[PDB]
RNA sequence: GGUAUCGUGAGGGAAGUAUGGGGUAGUAAACUCCCAUGCCGUGCCUCUAGUUUCUGGGGUUUGUCGAACGGCAAGUGCCCCGAAGCCAUCGCACGGUGGUUCUCGGCUGAACUCUAAGCCAGAAGCCAAUCCCAAGACCAGAUGCCCAC
RNA sequence: AAAGA
RNA sequence: GCGACGUCGCUUUUUGAUCCUUCGAUGUCGGCUCUUCCUAACCUAGCGCCGCAGAAGACGCUAAGGGUUGGAUUGUUCACC
RNA sequence: UUAGGGAUAUGUGGCGUCAAAACUUAUGGGCUCAUUCGAUACGUGAAAAGGGUGUUGGUGGAUAACAAAUCCACCGGCCCCGAAAAUGGAUGACGCU
């Protein structure tokens, strides 16, 4: 019934991403997110380890379980970067937040929901690379808490090799169509071989 | 400029009842898959204290010589019957259970604690678990997630209770079972579920947990005392005897800024009924029931015939009837409390915790005196027979 | 050291059971005392504290000067378990270094004083 | 749906810290430790101490029930002792852990030296963890039991 | 979450 | 290590101004009590360095984490022992 | 600079999200890495000399040898230190490199 658009967040700038998906989850689309290990930052890990430091060191004095509530698990530092790009104190925007998921990596729900995207007007590699330091989210947060990065690493490693146990299994099942595909010329009508070519899809 | 250190621990905030009187282990050890699946935690009832003497080692000035007096506490510990098996996930939001395997027999006591009642009840507490594992599919359901606390578990809990119409203690008013998971910490998860599968349904008894002379940590809930007041919840100060609207209270609670009166600042409330730890406490004795050795508090220099019951019982809580444990010094209950073992998580490697005892003396001498006599046969043996088994002893 | 009691805080008037002269032992404070916030400066059993003579000569009165607690009308709980406490306070006064400096002492030195003073022992007619 | 039990633990709290000693060693002096003590912390009541409306048991004082016995009145007469409970740095127990980085000693050498990239290493430090709280973090955690219509 | 895929 | 001569940045528990807020009322210093915060580090903590052989000081940096007393006179803050 | 409305178009200010507008312009020229970068005037002023053995720019003057190129002196910052406080903490927030 529903139609969530399962984005995915392997090298995309923790930034221009959640600028992205925030005006995208305000135009009343359902983003779910993955991956939310592997978004990069600009800077050295060092100084983006003091740049979240520097955050973690504010709280209510009088009552700190009443002070900003900082999260590790960059699953909901991404929502945590998307909630402040986002009007929160309507229920224009908490229905907004609120269409987020922001998994971290692939769980087993959101590995076989469809094919997933990414954005390419943020992804850190619109060009050549340089030199210049990134910082893996998953590895800063590692630094700032987040007890859960080993299992996180190895459950998406049981996963990058779960998939790749079955992208060469069923792999005589994919050329038994680029073959039957492409023998799908030369017998059939002419008629339509030409304008397959014409229009290049041939 | 002048201060002071601060009144109280911010560590142990808020000061505030704890969610059951059970004492339960937050956290179990870390899992050494070197090590052997064993059982990491027991339930025992606090029975009270007395002391002992002990033959002194880890030469210093105070030791490597004459004895020392240190008091001690009775723990009565009965075998605890396991019941269930419960594995979890390693799942990036924290551990989560997948599944429970119970045994096909589940004690009349233990059934209890999913109630309130139990005698107007109709009794239908796991009705359709013993008829369910009777069958073929419970069988495979059983297996079937058996087969699964091998492939996705990495923790590995059973589920003990404690026998307590085996604990013919009566002060321990209840006759509900205590249910209690308990932590696997051996290595394979695949040889961690073979022990729990194997002494499911079986009694697990204290010593099987715990040795002699090693030391444990004591989960426990603290005796209450209610709301009290400023000076005694975190014992701050009394005012000057001169003060109005009396003195027993904390002067200044906030500075003009911040306008709001901060959380470390002294207030009344609930004082006592606090989940506690006592890291580090050492098990000097583990002895077994009288039904089976009537002489437990008699070690080697003491070769009369006493137990560890008093003269009187202990007070308030009665006599210590099964497989009690000496540990060493305070535990954070009144008496019949339920009380959790634990195995230490510190390093443990000194010669002031590794250390090897024996007992060279027990008191028996009652509680609820003073109490000059040991082993009520030494009375008899100071008094004569006076007009009490006089006017029975020598009227026949 | 031990676990002694602490029985003498500051302005405490021990006696003195050292045949030096003296009678009293205005304690002035306690010589290793580590300051902790309105705590007064109690001594102990084996402490050395600093004294002014409040009562006998005058070659030692005006003067701030040495002790060591021989005796404490306070129980305090030995380690072997045996609470065991005196009729009387009482000091030796001695040298700076600590020093008997006093003619043997006239009363029951007490363990704990002894064996943190070695020139005390040698001079005190019985030891507990 | 109810009810019940067991957990999970996001997040917030957070604490242990001083001093002496022995030790090898008047050694081209300290340092894993061994030993205490002190403070702080959290507990506890076995002992010691305090506390007594167990007005417990006793004693005593004026008055008072005809007198003893027995009591009673003196807003608990006073006194000695007093279990229980509570409580004391007055008693007692306990509070010695892994990473991460910077000072830094340094490595390779480019364009000879630590760094321009490649890099070990470690005191605090921070960070989790032990520890205290616990899903208004709304737990598709697991589990026990069950309706009418 | 499934498991199949 | 600072000192001639000097100067130049940043300093408030500063000496005073200013008259902006308050005149149908922000109740006066000091304490007591208690909590917090900062470092320009007093102590412990980390190397560093000297005419730093041991000893023992010497200069320095890094660190706010922990610790920083009890009294006499004074209303005191300060000061003094 | 101001009657009540609609439309067209601008002003100042802007166009990553909040936030309408480059759905992150096919942007172009250089600059910039900054362990508190930097980023809307006037808010009050942000940082003062000072130097370097630093990254980019310019002028005076050698060698044809530095340890086929390599110098001796300075001008210019972006940028490094100089420089610091007290509830938690602000380009307005996130964030951007
Ligand atoms: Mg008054
Ligand atoms: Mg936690
Ligand atoms: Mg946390
Ligand atoms: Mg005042
Ligand atoms: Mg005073
Ligand atoms: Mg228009
Ligand atoms: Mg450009």
């Amino acid at each position: 019934r529903p139609e969530i658009i399962v984005i995915d967040l392997k090298d995309h700038v923790l930034g221009r991403a959640a600028a992205v998906v925030a005006k995208q989850l305000l135009l009343g689309k359902k983003i779910t997110v993955v991956r939310c290990e592997q978004l990069n930052i600009a800077g050295t890990e060092i100084r983006n380890k003091i740049k979240y430091l520097q955050y973690l060191r504010k709280r209510k004095l009088t009552n700190p379980t009443k002070g900003p509530f900082h999260h590790r698990a960059p699953s909901d530092v991404f929502v945590r970067t998307v909630r402040s790009m986002l009007p929160r104190y309507t229920k224009r925007g908490m229905k907004a937040l609120n269409s987020l998921v922001a998994y971290e990596g692939i769980p087993p729900n959101v590995v076989r929901t469809g094919g997933r995207v990414v954005i390419p007007r943020a992804q850190r590699h619109v060009c050549y690379r340089s030199e210049r330091p990134y910082t893996v989210l998953g590895n800063m947060c590692k630094h700032v808490g987040w007890k859960y990065s080993d299992v996180v690493a190895n459950l998406e490693k049981a996963r990058v090799e779960k998939a790749s146990r079955h992208h060469e299994k069923q792999a005589k099942l994919r050329e038994a169509w680029k073959a039957a595909r492409k023998e799908a010329l030369a017998k059939m009508p002419k008629h339509n071989v030409e304008v397959l070519k014409k229009f290049g899809y041939a | 400029k002048f201060e002071h250190p601060r009144h109280g621990h911010l560590g142990f905030l808020p000061r505030k009842r704890s969610r059951q009187i059970r004492g339960r282990a937050r956290a179990f050890p870390k899992d050494d898959a070197t090590q052997k699946p064993h059982l990491t935690s027991f339930m025992v009832f606090k029975a009270g204290m007395t002391h002992i003497v002990r033959d002194v080692d880890r030469p210093g000035s105070k030791v490597n010589k004459k004895e020392v007096v240190e008091p001690v506490t009775i723990l009565e510990a009965p075998p605890m019957v396991i019941v269930g098996i419960v594995g979890y996930r390693q799942t990036p939001v924290g551990l989560k259970t997948i599944g429970t395997v119970w045994a096909h027999h589940t004690s009349v006591e233990f059934r209890r604690r999913y109630y309130k009642n139990w005698k107007q009840s109709a009794q239908l507490a796991f009705s359709r678990q013993k008829q369910f594992a009777n069958t073929k599919e419970g069988k495979v359901a059983e297996a079937r997630t058996l087969n699964a606390f091998a492939k996705k578990a990495s923790v590995i809990r059973v589920i003990a209770h404690t026998q307590l119409r085996k604990l013919r203690n009566h002060r321990v008013g209840v006759k509900k079972a205590h249910v209690q998971e308990i932590q696997i910490n051996g290595g394979n998860v695949a040889a961690k579920i073979a022990l729990a599968k194997s002494l499911l349904e079986k009694e697990v008894r204290v010593d099987s947990v715990f040795q002699q002379s090693e030391a444990c940590d004591v989960c426990s809930v603290t005796k209450g005392h209610g709301t009290e007041g400023v000076v005694k919840r975190w014992g701050v100060a009394c005012l000057p005897r001169k003060t109005h609207r009396g003195l027993r209270k904390v002067a200044c609670i906030g500075a003009w800024h911040p306008a709001r009166v901060m959380y470390t600042v002294a207030r009344a409330g609930q004082h006592g009924y606090h989940h506690r730890t006592q890291l580090n406490k050492k098990i000097y004795q583990i002895g077994r029931s009288v039904a089976v050795e009537p002489n437990q508090a008699t070690t080697t220099y003491d070769l009369t015939a006493k137990t560890i019951t008093p003269m009187g019982g202990f007070v308030g809580y009665g006599t210590v009837r099964n497989d009690y444990v000496m540990l060493k010094g305070s535990v954070s209950g009144p008496r019949r409390r339920v009380m959790t073992l634990r195995r230490p998580m510190a390093p443990q490697t000194s010669r002031h915790l590794k250390e090897k005892i024996v007992l060279k003396f027990i008191d028996t001498s009652s509680k609820i005196g003073h109490g000059r006599f040991q082993t009520k046969k030494e009375k008899n043996q100071w008094f004569g027979p006076l007009k009490k088994d006089r006017i029975r002893r020598e009227e026949r | 050291r031990f676990r002694v009691s602490v029985a003498l805080p500051v302005g405490a008037v021990v006696n003195c059971a050292d045949n030096t002269g003296a009678k009293n032992l205005y304690v002035i404070s306690v010589k290793g005392y580590h300051g902790r916030l309105n705590r007064l400066p109690s001594a102990a059993l084996g402490d050395m504290v600093m004294c002014s003579v409040k009562k006998g000569k005058p070659e030692l009165r005006k003067k701030v000067l040495n002790a060591v607690i021989i005796r404490q009308r306070k129980s305090w709980r030995r380690k072997d378990g045996t609470v065991i406490y005196f009729e009387d306070n009482a000091g030796v006064i001695v040298n700076p270094k600590g020093e008997m400096k006093g003619s043997g002492i006239a009363g029951p030195v007490a363990k704990e004083s002894a064996d943190l003073w070695p020139k005390i022992s040698t001079h005190a007619p019985a030891i507990v």
